[PDB]
């Protein structure tokens, strides 16, 4: 247990640790980190929420910072690492307000009021446009420090084209379900190699070998059940008295394995997608009859298929109607790396798409993943509201500008909090100049010259080693994603400001 | 700053493992496990895979260098020296305080240079085939302790893979499961042959049972020859004692039937994955039927392609459709042990080879060379192409990267101009473990390739920069793109940590 | 781990050292060996690959040099022996070329040329003959160092004796299948008393007490399965509700028994050789009817009996059919020591013979059989090649002499490495010395000048104290042993040369 | 204890073991080892006498080998790392014999005959010349590969000087006694500051400040006694009973020092050098007397002094007569880097001169002066042997030629053993090699077809990549060193052969 000062001055201590080990991801200068367990073991990430997920943060001040890694509407690309960073900052710049006597609860206001007027001013200031070109823009943005390698332009192209096709419109407003891009990996090499698939792709093979590799104009019937011999729920003995009966009980089996498939058969089916095991008899005469089936398929790819064909998932064979069959016009297997995978494209659905991304080492393939992940998420939320904000540090410096007169506004003490709150965004700015290895204090300097003169889009720039129109370079970030790791930071700050004694 | 230092030095610490098993004058590691196991070669892969390595820098350099893609030749030890120079190289730049980030530029793009140079000065196969191919052969047993008998296994490797060589559009395609490699002790390495046909290292289940079958239908099953238990709860009741008889004889008989239903189906050889009842054995000797049990799932694939026969999981629903064929299937000894030869295939692109050594870890490690000839040879002739070993094609891009250095200039061009030193690693290597002077051969190395000398290299035999093709050392040209691929992916990945946490 | 030099002096140490664990053993004048464990316990043997296969090998670079004694090429006689002192002198001759700055694989390159060469000179030297004096000759010198007192032209006799018997002709060409001839031993003191017997001998007694002693025109029945009570594989429960089914049902047993030795009279069989169990009712049964019946036979000897009976080895009694019964003339019981064992004799097939070794202290039965087993091999291989070798040495220093001379034909480094093979085969010649206590020094002396005055047959003698011609003495080597010993050594040494680092 | 094979392999390894530490210290291309302790610490040299005398040698077979620093006749230069090198070498090529059977005594004999011929074999090809030229080429070959910097020419230069200064002729005979050569160093920098004084160099300063600085035309007082005040052996005990005794007491005393001083004047002495202490007031009265006074002068010096000015060294002043001082046309104190020496120049005797060495680092000063004296030795030798043989290996490649062929004018057995000697010979030609960095095998055999064409002078040359002609590169060795180191190394090994048993 711990009280007062002694409780506070760790708490913020703790909390800043915690920043310090992600800051160094920001930006498109960003660098990865390794994170080793026991078992399963290395991970090799520049995603701030993959990093403080997996961390083993100790301390309790710590453990909350790192919720934020959860909140899913601040967890997607530098949102994360930008929360984080700014808490650290918020907790630190109020150590100095402490100590001069200023009490937490003002304090909290004043970060209040700040984050309640920044949140006007991005509002105020946000860009709009559905442009397919800024689309590619967030991609881009979003794709920026990543080990992705030069491919970059390519995949961001993928980003939109996916997010373009299961983007819909309801009662005038576009909504973009990312639950129907089905994005997954394998190992082959290239990168380049990574594709965009007109349905979906899984990851299965057909059960047997005499199955055709490819069906046309497929009827796809999704089962829920095993096509094995079922018991009784009441316990059920056979007895045999007669030894010809052996014969008949084994019989029995087979036949029903017969009837299951000519259930299937019957409904017009010509492919079977089941969820779970298929006994080798039956697979057998599924082949027999010309059926492809594939078993054991995850429930998020039985899901998304109902979606994308059409097709009822049934568990009861009896209610297997041709009412109840998805359709697609190419079922095919066709073997992708080492593996064979089962292609359903031209479903009836058109908005599902599917991504195989390639890169080979497989600790690439996996950020790479990690990394189309965000961006299809970013560019997805931009195609929804429409408005999107300058990069590299540009609308903090905004922000730290407006606030710092906005703080003269307000009385005496919030003030104080208030021009505490503005200081601590140029932390953002700050951070992306000591990554790229140029001065912090001249960029800081200069920067706020250009935002001032009016140049709102006047962000870090490591080419033109300073500062520089992001206009030009593309930096595109998302709007929600700001707001809320804005928002983020100042309650969790505040959590953490207000508590005097830990027991 | 440390993270890196530390990183960056336990993965050298692999390079350095590997490097004196590059080459003609390469040497050999002996590997011991905590079980004890004992494992000594010049396989690159053998090594990488089962070194223990702990650091988890060392883990990853292990994982990207692998040059998995493919394992053809030398591509994983060359993968590896090369992440390590690469490493060494960036240590001193960012001594500099040269971003990591712009390294990675420099080395992602020296690397696409470099493949180009390689895809430019490559050679194509032409009407020279055979001796190319041979000679490439050659080059990779001489690295091996299979070199003792090189010009012999070359020529099986050559044989071995042409007969499974198909010429499709214009092009070639060589499928691995039409070739068998078999490795038996007791024998001189000399005695290593190619069978037309595919051995299997198994002999007939029943004492009974012929030692030869001339023109066999082979019968491939999955499923063991036993009495199938229902899947529900069964019991037989006797309340009369005369029923005992008929029980038995019941089970008997569905023993008697399933060999009656393969007998029926014109099956002369029955090759099962599972196991084969006692009294199973018993009715196949009886019908003259020659089985082996308990085969390799991998043994099975490769008779199914030579003999044309499909795999049964339901014996009762097998029909002669699913037959294999084949000349003949006999059980001959190989040494002290028994194996089954099916020879004549209906697929005539199904071959075998009979490793040989007196030692069980010398015909170990003859098997690893030979798998590599033969994957070697194999993406030769697939490939098309092939580029100069003993160094050349390596001090060529070397030369070739430090003009593009000059032409993309600026902060990348220190980047790639170590990424050129860094190439070099190879020839120092070959050099130091020939015993030649590095820093000597060096220099003429680039006096050549200056002079426009693009297949000059080092013949560590003579000690002399020579044309590599016209002596014979030349390689597949997918070694060299696959290697500085995996080389370069390697090094990127350390050079972006910058901390490792639990 | 240990690296370059010192890994590389270190295995070199480790493989000399095993080499010195079997040493002693080589020739006429050969040392044994005490083996001692934990359980089972002592063993004593002169044998080389009994050694190595029991020894306690730690070292790496040591196990692999004892993977020679399963090399079954090399692995019979003093063929073992042979190649780990061979190996051990190649490696240590190696030291000093490795010292003097020659590389590894030149040094390698050189022992290939070498042992090519030698391979050559000694199909060219090989003496022909299939005589069977030679034969004879041959075993005696397989047996030269062993525990088997004085009976060795007894024994050498036997072995020609049944070489001869199951020895047959193929096309051209005579192959002798060593698995012919059945070896077994009993504790009977004598040694002279070991039999030649035309029949396989079977180490078990008949079943019942009431079964003949003694069975001639035997029609001989080999049955696979047990005679007794089966129970069915799908679980059955007998349920008696009337008292009387009680006794009916422990008749069911009887009858059951009564009928299996009735399908085996029916056949004709008037002997039973079971694999496994006899129930004892059957026992009582088949001991009714006059069947001569033993139970629970290796099923080595079952094949055997297959093998020179003409037997089928039945397991359903229905295809119990006369055409599968075995016929020997006599098939009878006898004491032999202190147990009674079968003895099947005058079979169908007269290629089968068997050898009963007596000697009393059963560790001297076990070595002597030990002996005459490594001694039929020898005896067989050149029955087959017809070809042998010089022995006492005489052989190595043909060799030393020609390669030292075929080594200047030879470039500079090969050239060093093969004077060095050529001093490495004189460590055979030193051994025989040693062992008998002669000066090894004066004898190698003599012995390089009989071989270069062109007396190829002169080894080691120790009677003449020196060197000898062998000729006269009758010492011959197979060629097939004296190759593969060379050509293991080889390869091994190779193998170990080789490596520089050992993790 | 360690009996027989056990006892001897043990020991030559112990031997070979030694010979490694200091392999590396031979020739031009030299390395240096640093020896650190517990208190003094840090000393860096090439020296192999240095090295060994430093070492702390645990094993008893190699302290005896480690005695060979001390045989003031093989320790100079590279003897002591030749005499190791090749002891090791002849222990190493002994264990081969021994193996073969060949008895530790007749290998003994074997190199008795063997070296015996050597040395013969050398004074029949030692060059001859007392040529000033071939003095400065021993100097310039003994500095070979000592950290000395370019200044060699130079430093070569002054030891030839220095030697043929002192240089003497006795009955026909010159004769060098080094012990009038007297070498002294100092700190400050630059080597080619060193410096060639006709005279005795003395780090002591003038005791008093009012002394004079230099003193012309010098009459030189070399005392052996302390100037201060003596009490009797027998005790001696002052009563005073009168206050005014005390001040006459403490006049004695005064007086006392007023008296030595006037004795010195008497003689005509104006320098004292004493070898001991100089009393405050007997240094004020000096002072007076204008007297140039150095106390505590060593006892090496004093008599190097009374060697070459000609004065007696006196204890008794009593006995301090004109007859008894030296004579020197100066005696000056000038500052030397920081301290200030005394310089006794334009001595009686012309045969004394001093080297003052200069070169800062102190750790290279040391090396420097160890490397001016071995050169100083073995200049001294030549001047005096007035003989030489060619070096790098040369002389080694003749005799291993040589007595490889007088082996076959000998007896079976001790021809193994004088091969064996002449093979070890070449141990030399390759450690230049290996140190030099070139390819060890293919430089002997350069270098055997050479002498063999008989290129006597052909040595290995790091320049020409292999051998070359020492003649032109000048590589000489003087003879005395060659036959010690030869001889030494035989006795040695021989020691240690013999011995059979270590208890």
């Amino acid at each position: 247990r711990e009280q007062g000062k002694n409780a506070q001055r760790n708490n913020i201590e703790a909390a800043k640790a915690i920043a310090d080990a992600v800051r160094t991801t920001l930006g498109p200068k960003g660098m990865d980190k390794m994170l080793v367990d026991s078992i399963g073991d290395i991970i090799i990430s520049n995603d701030g929420a993959t990093i403080l997920k997996e961390m083993d943060v100790e301390h309790p001040t710590a453990k909350m910072i790192v919720e934020v890694s959860k909140a899913q509407d601040t967890a997607v690309g530098d949102g994360t690492t930008t929360a984080v960073v700014l808490s650290g900052e918020l907790l630190k710049q109020a150590e100095t307000l402490l100590d001069q006597g200023v009490h937490p609860t003002v304090i909290s206001n004043g970060y209040r009021l700040a984050v309640n007027e920044a949140r006007k001013i991005i509002d105020e200031i946000a860009e709009k446009s559905t442009d397919d070109a800024t689309l590619r823009k967030i991609a881009l943005t979003a794709l920026s420090g990543k080990n992705t390698g030069l491919s970059n332009d390519f995949l961001a192209d993928l980003v939109v084209k996916a997010v373009n096709a299961v983007a819909e419109v309801r009662d005038g407003k576009t909504i973009v379900d990312t639950a129907n891009i089905k994005v997954d990996k394998k190992n082959g090499g290239s990168v380049n190699d990574t594709q965009f698939i007109s349905g979906i792709v899984i990851d299965k093979e057909k059960v047997h070998s005499k199955m055709p590799d490819v069906v046309k104009n497929a009827k796809i019937a999704l089962i829920d059940s095993a096509l094995e011999i079922k018991k009784t729920e009441i316990e059920a003995k056979v007895q045999i008295s007669d030894p010809s009966k052996i014969q008949d009980f084994l019989n029995q089996e087979t036949n029903t394995f017969k009837q299951m498939v000519e259930k299937i058969k019957k409904s017009g089916a010509n492919v079977v997608l089941c969820q779970k095991g298929i006994d080798d008899v039956a697979q057998h005469y599924l082949a027999k009859e010309g059926i492809y089936a594939v078993r054991r398929v995850k429930k998020s790819d039985m899901e998304k298929l109902a979606k994308a064909t059409g097709a009822k998932i049934v568990t009861d064979l009896d209610d297997l109607t041709p009412s109840v069959l998805g359709e697609a016009e190419t079922v095919e297997e066709r073997k992708i790396g080492d593996d064979r995978m089962t292609f359903v494209m031209g479903c009836k659905n058109p908005k599902a798409v599917s991504i195989l991304i390639r890169g080979g080492t497989d600790h690439v393939v996996s950020e790479v993943e990690r990394a189309l992940n965000d961006a299809i998420r970013v560019v997805a939320i931009t195609k929804e509201d429409g408005k999107f904000l300058w990069g590299g540090g540009a609308v903090e410096a905004e922000l730290a500008m407006r606030l710092a007169k906005y703080a003269n506004s307000v009385g005496g003490r919030e003030q104080l909090a208030i021009e505490a709150f503005a200081k601590a965004l140029e932390i953002i700015p700050r951070t992306l100049a000591e990554n790229a290895g140029i001065d912090p204090i001249n960029t800081l300097i200069k920067l706020k010259a250009d935002d001032e003169k009016g140049r709102i889009s006047v962000g870090v720039d490591l080419d033109n080693n300073g500062v520089g129109d992001m206009k030009a370079k593309g930096v595109v970030d998302p709007l929600r994603v700001k707001t809320h790791a804005l928002e983020s930071a100042v309650e969790v700050a505040t959590m953490i400001l207000r508590i005097d004694d830990v027991i | 700053k440390d993270a890196m230092k530390e990183n960056i030095e336990a993965a050298i610490a692999i390079s350095n493992s590997v490097r004196s098993s590059l080459g003609p004058r390469g040497m050999d590691k002996m590997l011991v496990d905590s079980l004890g196991d004992i494992v000594i070669t010049n396989d690159g892969v053998t090594i990488l895979k089962e070194m223990d390595v702990e650091h988890p820098a060392a883990k990853m350099m292990v994982e990207v260098s692998k040059t998995q893609d493919s394992f053809v030749g030398d591509g994983t030890t060359t993968a590896v020296i090369i992440a390590g120079g690469l490493l060494q190289q960036a240590q001193g730049l960012i001594n500099q305080n040269v971003h990591p980030t712009v390294i990675s530029e420099g080395y992602r793009m020296a690397s696409e240079e470099a493949k180009r140079v390689i895809d430019e000065i490559s050679t194509k196969i032409g009407a020279d085939e055979k001796a190319l191919l041979l000679k490439m052969a050659q080059t990779s047993l001489n690295s091996k302790s299979a070199s003792v008998a090189k010009d012999k296994l070359a020529e099986i490797s050559y044989e071995a893979v042409k007969s499974v060589a198909e010429l499709r559009d214009g092009k070639y395609y060589v499928d691995f499961d039409n070739i068998q490699v078999v490795k038996k002790q007791g024998g001189a390495i000399d005695d290593t042959q190619l069978i037309n046909g595919i051995i299997v290292d198994k002999e007939k289940v029943h004492p009974g049972m012929p030692d030869v079958v001339k023109d066999a239908k082979i019968a491939l099953l999955d499923a063991p020859l036993e009495i199938k238990k229902p899947e529900f709860d069964t019991n037989l009741r006797i309340e009369d004692p005369s029923m005992i008889q008929k029980f038995l004889a019941q089970e008997e008989n569905m023993l008697r039937e399933m060999v009656d239903k393969i007998k029926s189906v014109g099956a002369n050889v029955v090759i099962t994955q599972k196991g084969i009842d006692d009294m199973a054995q018993h009715y196949l000797s009886r019908a003259g039927i020659y089985a082996v049990r308990r085969v390799k799932k991998s043994d099975m694939d490769k008779l199914a392609k030579a003999t044309g026969a499909s795999i049964v999981s339901t014996i009762d629903e097998i029909s002669s459709s699913d037959l294999g064929t084949a000349e003949r299937v006999e059980q001959v000894k190989v040494g002290e042990d028994y194996m089954t030869f099916v020879t004549g295939c209906k697929n005539p692109k199904a071959v075998s080879i009979l490793v040989r050594g007196e030692t069980e870890h010398v015909v170990d490690e003859m098997e690893r060379s030979i798998t590599d000839s033969l994957h070697v040879v194999a993406s030769a002739l697939e490939d098309g192409a092939y580029a100069a070993g003993g160094g050349a094609t390596a001090a060529e891009i070397a030369f070739r990267l430090r003009s593009y250095a000059q032409k993309i200039g600026g902060r990348q061009q220190l980047a790639i101009e170590k990424f050129a030193d860094a190439i070099e690693e190879i020839p120092r290597a070959l050099a130091e473990n020939a015993g030649l002077d590095p820093i000597d051969i060096l220099l003429k190395l680039r006096a050549e390739h200056a002079k426009g000398n693009k297949t000059y290299g080092i013949n560590v035999f003579t000690g002399e920069i020579e044309d590599m093709v016209k002596n014979g050392v030349i390689e597949p040209i997918r070694v060299g793109k696959q290697a500085i691929e995996s080389a370069t992916e390697a090094a990127i990945m350390i050079l972006r940590i910058d901390d490792v946490i639990a």
